[PDB]
């Protein structure tokens, strides 16, 4: 149909376009590379072609698909690995003998090879149905049906034909819909453009616990179900590490991992590691992976795949939420997504803003976060779901004022830090309290108090300790440890202990084991207890030396507690933590008189 | 101390020779591998001139060399520079070319083939023709040496698979 | 050093003996497949490429 | 057709529209010299070329253009070691010729097949600070961050030469079972540098071990960018077709980045942060993506890029970008160099986040990783104490701090201090490392698991 | 030929310019001003005209010279002051009654009044001769090697006409060469474009030093020919002195002095001073100037000549390298050459990189360093010659963290730190052992050990002693010198003699700033023997006060070492040092016992 007028860089101009929508997907040239229409100048439409071009001729054919860059939502997304332009990566390996994308491959959006078992819904013939309703379900996992087959949004009618229970393939018809005669047939998959968010019934308040399973978050600033999060940091920050832990431990029923332009070895590691390791609520065959789907993309792999990653992933997440699942979406990193834009603004010749990144940055990040939150699912059964977004970014040389980090921080309500100095001693991730806040902290403590722990009371003293520690440390540096008071010495020690035992997730035998809110609470009871009794003791006359040497064993025990597997009496209160409480009491008394 | 440095020094001179023997062998081999390829290539352009110098056998080949170039050319007029022996052969088949071009295009038939009074060398070109632009900007060298040489780029891995594979 | 005054003699003896047989087979295997490749080369040229 | 004009490294051709992107063209000068270039931008009845070779002398209607009609691919052979090549797709040194059995593209996806399975095999440099504190794997990417007062070439050569002797000791251990190949590419460095490198490789072993691509600073910036691409093709073939582990030493990586910077200055392309391109991310990526295990899973390409920092800052765009992408960071310090430590590698900010992938356990200890973390932690405390020793004096520092100041001094002068040909096995390094830990008491070593400390002390 | 389309500033565009190369020398207008075509857009050539384009209407003719802008290489270089694109300043003084060259005044690069005596080589008619082979020579010097005439590089053939012995003019032909009809005629000079490096048989690394004749250069970190070196700027209260002294004291065969874009006080000083001063090896006929060829630009000269300045000088240096000579290129300053690039960029409209300096900067420096170095000279019987670049890089932001300095140091392997406080007090040179380095040390120290000095032992020890002295000096401030051993006091005592004699040399006296490379080694020998013996003797029972009285005469000699003559029988073995050694051994038995 159209004919290539020019290729200047990855940017292609082709005449004989009478139309085309925004960001319309095309297959360009005989090669059949990915593209999207960004703009139209005259009859000539400028289309960026984002798969590497080293050999596209002028006057090669241009085929419009007729709809924007879109995603399929349907059966077999779980335990199936995809790119950001929704090509199954497994399908490519077999055919192509190119494990990664080579230049010029056209592989359909889903797997049309794997038959799936369809069972019929509470909607039988003659019944009205509307988008996001559970028309049926597909068995995908050993424990649960993952993919609840939804009628798509922006479709409606009464069902003339319901296919019976049995096996069918993806392209075969299984549903016929009545509304102005045959409105159309439906297939197992449905399509949606990824620049349109999916519509919900209502959004609902975020105040319900999100257990990410990592001690350091639970202790300092927990997230919420419905959360939005920013995390900075630059290599040796433990972001890959916290993703793997996050996937294993996560209470959410789906986790969607987004690789924005990753090392490739990093993607190779996490893929291998989900079936090698076991889940905490049990998992039969590829345990963790059963709950994990990967969108993975490397650093030179298509600029479209990388740009679309956050939208392909957020659309997936919204679909699981409309299904009635709790989703934890990890994107890593939005900063690598931001580089895809920096590149897009130069090529096109549009004028950018500061740091050579465009101004449209701020809108695009904001749109992604607002589609997240906790909501009541669209569809007649009605369920509760969430999309809680944890989004990684990277500072430009210790500069946190770079447009990407500042923008994400603008939109977020939770900020979790990352300190370079503390990572060097091996404490990554490294969250303090002067580089981090959470608005959810206040409601979240109220909900944890209820469940069992004393957390809110301990949280306040814990915050104070860290806040004083920093200030007191500046005096040690400059003046020396000769200007201190004895209570201030106490604040320094307890603090050093907190730094190691929560923030560090680095091994010494084994990478640290699942620590819940309950575990995390016990650690806090022992550190806070140490501090109170010791200050009383010094106030009331007593040696510093006597008190520190005496705590001794108790300190070794809390350090290593996290390596030991949870439950050692109970999850709730361990016998190992219970006993220390007595030891402090016995010491306090010896010291006083 | 200085023993150890004279002890290394002689073991260094020992491995400069192991290395130079090993380099003279890849050099003798590589230059022998090429001497053979440049005698294969040599025989082909000698064989080809004998084909070129029997005019009636060269006649359909030349027609095809031109039609080929003309489709990369895409002008209604081509200037053909030829040898003083091939101008007579081109002349006696201009209509056939313009026919043959027309049937292999959908652009328009070729209007004219221009026999110019400037010619290619005969002590620098063995035979063949240079088909060129209307103002002589871009040219498709369909000479025997040039075809053989570009062909060499792709001939080399093929020749390598049948000869050492 | 004597392994380096007598190693200059060996500088050519082991370089020559190293491919003495290989240069005879390269020139041997060429004279066979010479004709066979030349027909392919002629063919590619008198075929419009 | 013919040259229309020339504006810097960009050449304006007035031509016809049949050319494809990166299709080779050859510019015929009136001298009758041909130089090669590839079309960077194509438009109707015209092109912009960037010429690899030269950038001046380009005429108008006295000059001519000729099309090759093949977009650039590198002629790759597996008989490339020992053979001298020049960074231009051919030797202009008059060295042994390249040959071709495949021609492979440098776009960054020819047929590219990489890691679906992460590195697990340890590869040693014979140097304790590298191996123990960070570890190197069969796909690991580690940047050598160097300076204008450090001698970058001496360290570059040091790491490579000593990793060739260790690597067959590791083959016998059954860490490996396949060949080792070196691919050394020098791009746009001084003559003095180039000569030096070749001399270094000869002394240690031979130059049969390595393949050499030599590119001279007097040759353009456009040449310099193609120079690593040539290295990548070499390495991918060797891994793919003949199940060899390939080690690439890419010097200087900074040289390549400045080149990118030049084709946005004499282009109308608006640059990003600190005058470095906006599409700088993609250019760098191309080198780093083409790494990891290669299909069959006995072949690999492992990367050690060599960066020289000009300002020596960690706010400069080149060191920052590289670091996020690469699997490790090795920081080499001017202050150690001054003091008399060779190698003078500071591990204070040297970190790997893919620390697990980097270490080995089936041909290295399991204790290797546990000890390294503790060492790093104890080094860091020893640095905090060093600043405090200058300020406060010894007139208030604590009993615990004193142990940490001693550890710091013993650590620089024993662990990081090694002979020019002295290679340490990874197991022997543990024994050395255990000597360093041994002065601290069992209550200072409290962070480590009890099991390990009672076992090995 | 072409016709002027526009004159917008000093940039002039001209149409109807065909077969116009991209380095093409052109003469603009009726006046014939020098210009060169930086760029070409279409039919129009964009020219930077270096001279004022005042009085130039649109429609004036543009005449091609028909070849790039080149520099002439041949007889009659030495004892001439030149422009940045080689135009004799001296010749303008005769004609014009001007120092400088004013607009509309051009002249040829070499004088045609001067005639030189051409002597044939070892080749006669009918011989084949090859690129760079020595065709003849001219002798016009007796103090140094003269101008040996080569057959032009990249030129081969059989010689039709070899002119016999006799005087010919530089202009006049002396060769016709047969290579495809008459190849051309050639003359006594050859033209070479300066933005193209000159070939040589092969380039090698450096290994070969020569007489620097400034003690501090050799002693602290050796000075090498074929080196790359950075020297700090000072803007003529410190810069000028070291430059004048390096030219005068170094008895390198040639010296090529390049002032890139200087104050004009410094240019004025170097020209008047060179005939006035005496050689350090003997001979008259304007001593130092006869060895010197000068390119002298103040900042006032055209900007293309300032940019060109180093390129022309480097070609000059490279030409003499094929004759087989050792050259010092002393260039001052690269920051000022860099300033030209910045100016030329803004005029074109080129977008630069950091701090306003282009991106052509880093590659142009790398290309520049490599032209300089050691090489086996081209020409049939082969010789060795070198080109050593010492380039000053001054403040360009008021710091040394600016792009010009930071780029160069990296390619550079040597830094020599001038000290400001000592420089303001007029000790020149006074190099700081703290900041300085040479990476050439190793290869060189081995070279001098071969030749006859004990050089590795003494140089290394020189450095350690001084470094050590700063650290011991601190113990004297804070604890006290009295509580410290005799050994430590000695370490300092010796460092002060090493500092006084070498480092604090005065380039206003020749018995205090000119001594040969052997002489400089003999002085340093003297101090080291004393250090060891002094520490040995205090251990066997002596005190600082006792030691000082006892050494006496040898200590006084070492203090007086610099005042001594460059010879005593030879200028390579100074008999007074060799006998001093005996007096030291005899003194050590007496002192100790």
């Amino acid at each position: 149909y159209g004919a290539i007028y020019s290729v200047s860089g990855p940017v292609v101009i082709a005449e004989n376009m009478i139309g085309c929508a925004m960001y319309e997907l095309v297959k360009v040239g005989h090669d059949n590379l990915v593209g999207e229409v960004i703009r139209i100048d005259g009859d000539k439409a400028t289309i960026q072609v984002y798969e590497e071009t080293a050999g596209l001729t002028v006057g090669d054919p241009v085929l419009r698909t007729g709809k924007p860059l879109s995603v399929e939502l349907g059966p077999g997304l779980m335990e199936t690995i995809y790119d950001g332009i929704q090509r199954p990566l497994k399908a490519i390996k077999e055919e192509s003998q190119s494990i990664y994308i080579p230049r010029g491959i056209d592989t359909p959006a889903l797997d049309r090879t794997i038959k799936w078992q369809f069972t019929p819904g509470k909607f039988q013939v003659g019944d009205h149905i509307s988008g996001g309703d559970i028309y049926g379900s597909v068995f995908e996992n050993s424990l649960i049906s993952s993919h609840k087959i939804l009628l798509p949004p922006r479709s409606r009618g009464t069902i003339t034909w319901i296919a019976p229970a049995g096996e069918y393939t993806l392209d075969e018809k299984i549903l016929e819909v009545e509304f102005d005669g045959k409105k159309s047939d439906f297939t197992l998959y449905h399509t949606w453009p990824v620049r349109v968010p999916r519509p919900v019934t209502e959004k609902l308040s975020a105040d319900y616990p999100l257990l990410t399973g990592q001690r350091v978050l639970d202790a300092l600033f927990p997230c919420v179900q419905g959360g939005t999060t920013c995390i900075p940091g630059a290599f040796g920050c433990g972001k890959t590490v916290i993703s793997q832990s996050l996937s294993k431990y996560s209470n959410s029923d789906a986790i969607i991992y987004v690789g924005c332009g990753e090392r490739g070895n990093e993607m190779a590691e996490v893929l291998m590691e989900f079936p090698e390791l076991y889940t905490e609520m049990s998992g039969t065959k590829e345990p963790i992976m059963k709950r994990t789907t990967l969108v993975a993309n490397t650093s030179n792999m298509p600029v479209a795949a990388r740009e679309a990653s956050i939208y392909t992933g957020i659309t997936l997440a919204e679909y699981f939420r409309d299904q009635g699942k709790n989703v934890s979406m990890i994107a890593d990193s939005s900063s690598r997504w931001a580089e895809a834009l920096r590149e897009i603004s130069g090529r096109l010749g549009e004028m950018p803003a500061d740091q050579g990144f465009p101004a449209y940055l701020g809108a695009k990040l904001a749109s992604f976060y607002e589609r997240a939150g906790k909501a009541v699912a669209l569809g007649s059964p009605d369920r509760t779901g969430s999309v809680s977004i944890v989004a990684a970014v990277s500072p430009a040389g210790g500069d946190f004022s770079d447009p990407v980090t500042t923008a994400t921080l603008g939109i977020t309500q939770v900020f979790w830090g990352l300190d370079k100095k503390l990572a060097q001693r091996k404490h990554f991730p490294s969250i303090n309290t002067s580089v981090s806040y959470s608005k959810y902290t206040n409601v979240l403590n109220k909900f944890y108090d209820s469940n069992y722990p004393e957390f809110p009371v301990l949280r306040d003293r814990m915050k104070e300790i860290l806040s004083n520690a920093e200030e007191l440390e500046q005096v040690v540096q400059l003046v020396g440890k000769s200007a201190l008071s004895d209570s201030d010495k106490i604040t320094l020690d307890v603090a050093t202990l907190i730094k190691e035992d929560f923030l560090q997730q680095n091994g010494y035998s084994t990478y640290d084991a699942f620590c819940p809110i309950w575990k995390t609470f016990d650690m806090m009871r022992a550190f806070i207890s140490y501090h109170d009794e010791a200050q009383k003791a010094v106030a009331n006359g007593a040696n510093w030396s006597k008190l520190a040497d005496s705590t001794g064993d108790v300190k070794h025990a809390v350090s290593s507690s996290k390596f030991f597997e949870p439950s050692r009496g109970e999850k709730e209160v361990h016998g190992e933590f219970e006993k220390l409480l007595s030891t402090m009491q016995e010491r306090f008394a010896e010291s006083t008189d | 101390g200085n023993f150890k440095s004279k002890l290394k020094k002689a073991m260094l001179s020992q491995q400069i020779t192991k290395s130079t023997i090993a380099n003279k062998m890849r050099l003798k081999v590589l230059s022998a591998r090429e001497q053979s390829l440049d005698g294969i290539f040599e025989e082909t352009k000698e064989k080809l001139s004998g084909i070129a110098n029997n005019r009636d056998e060269y006649k359909p080949i030349l027609q095809s060399l031109i039609v080929e170039a003309l489709l990369k050319l895409l002008e209604p007029k081509a200037i053909v520079k030829a040898l003083e022996r091939d101008v007579d052969l081109i002349e006696s088949m201009k209509d056939d070319i313009m026919r043959e071009y027309g049937e292999k295009a959908q652009r328009a038939p070729l209007e004219e083939i221009v026999i110019s009074n400037d010619y290619l060398n005969k002590d620098l070109v063995s035979g063949g023709v240079v088909v060129s632009n209307a103002s002589d900007k871009i040219e498709i060298n369909n000479t025997l040496e040039e075809r053989l040489k570009l062909l060499s780029e792709e001939a080399l891995p093929a020749i390598r698979l049948e000869l050492y594979g | 050093e004597q392994k380096n005054a007598g190693g200059v003699g060996e500088l050519e003896k082991k370089a020559e003996a190293g491919v003495q047989g290989e240069l005879a087979e390269i020139k041997k295997i060429a004279e066979k497949k010479k004709d066979d490749v030349v027909k392919i080369l002629i063919e590619t040229v008198i075929k419009p490429s | 057709n013919t040259v229309s004009g020339v504006n810097g490294p960009l050449v304006i051709l007035e031509k016809v529209k049949f050319p494809r992107y990166n299709e080779i063209v050859n510019l015929t000068l009136p001298d009758g010299t041909v130089r090669q270039g590839q079309v960077l931008e194509i438009r109707g009845d015209r092109a912009i070329v960037q010429v690899f070779e030269g950038t001046s002398g380009i005429d108008v209607k006295k000059t001519t253009v000729e099309f090759t009609g093949e977009s650039l691919r590198i002629p790759v052979s597996e008989d490339m070691l020992g053979r001298i090549f020049d960074g231009s797709g051919r030797p202009i040194d008059n060295g042994p010729k390249v040959f071709a059995e495949d021609y492979l593209d440098i776009n960054g996806s020819p047929i590219n097949p990489y890691a679906r399975i992460y590195p697990e095999e340890m590869i040693s440099t014979g140097v304790s600070a590298i191996d123990t504190m960070n570890s190197i794997a069969r796909g690991q990417k580690i940047p050598i961050f160097s300076a204008s007062g450090l001698p970058h070439n001496e360290i570059a050569a040091q790491i490579c030469r000593q990793a060739g002797l260790v690597r067959p000791t590791k083959d016998v251990h059954d860490g490996h079972e396949e060949n080792f190949s070196i691919v050394f590419a020098a791009m746009g460095v001084n003559l003095e540098t180039a000569r030096f490198f070749k001399q270094d490789f000869e002394e240690n072993g031979s130059l049969e071990r390595t393949s050499l691509f030599l590119n001279l600073a007097n040759d353009p910036t456009i040449e310099r960018i193609i120079t690593p691409r040539l290295a990548l093709t070499t390495a991918e073939y060797l891994a793919y077709q003949t199940e060899r582990h390939v080690l690439t030493i890419l010097t200087d990586m900074s040289s390549y980045a400045d080149a990118l910077r030049e084709v946005s200055a004499a282009r109308e392309e608006v640059p990003g942060r600190r005058g470095y391109p906006g599409y700088m991310y993609t250019d760098l990526s191309t080198i780093y993506e083409r790494a990891g295990r290669v299909e069959g899973r006995n072949g690999s390409i492992t990367q050690i890029p060599i960066l020289t920092m000009p300002n020596d800052d960690i706010t400069h765009p080149i060191p920052d970008l590289t670091g996020y992408i690469t699997e490790g960071q090795i920081f080499v310090d001017r202050q150690l160099h001054n003091k008399g430590i060779y190698p003078p590698i500071n591990v204070l900010p040297s970190l790997s986040r893919l620390m697990k992938s980097a270490i080995g356990e089936g041909m290295t200890r399991k204790d290797h990783g546990d000890v390294s973390n503790q060492l790093y932690a104890k080094y860091a405390i020893g640095k905090d104490a060093a600043a405090m020793k200058a300020v406060v004096g010894e007139e208030a520092l604590s009993i615990e701090d004193k142990l940490s100041l001693e550890f710091l001094e013993k650590f620089e002068k024993t662990f990081i201090t090694q002979g020019a040909y002295e290679d340490r096995t990874v197991f022997e390094s543990l024994d050395q490392a255990w000597s360093l830990l041994r002065i601290y008491p069992k209550e200072m070593l409290n962070r480590i698991s009890p099991k390990i400390l009672d076992e090995f002390y």
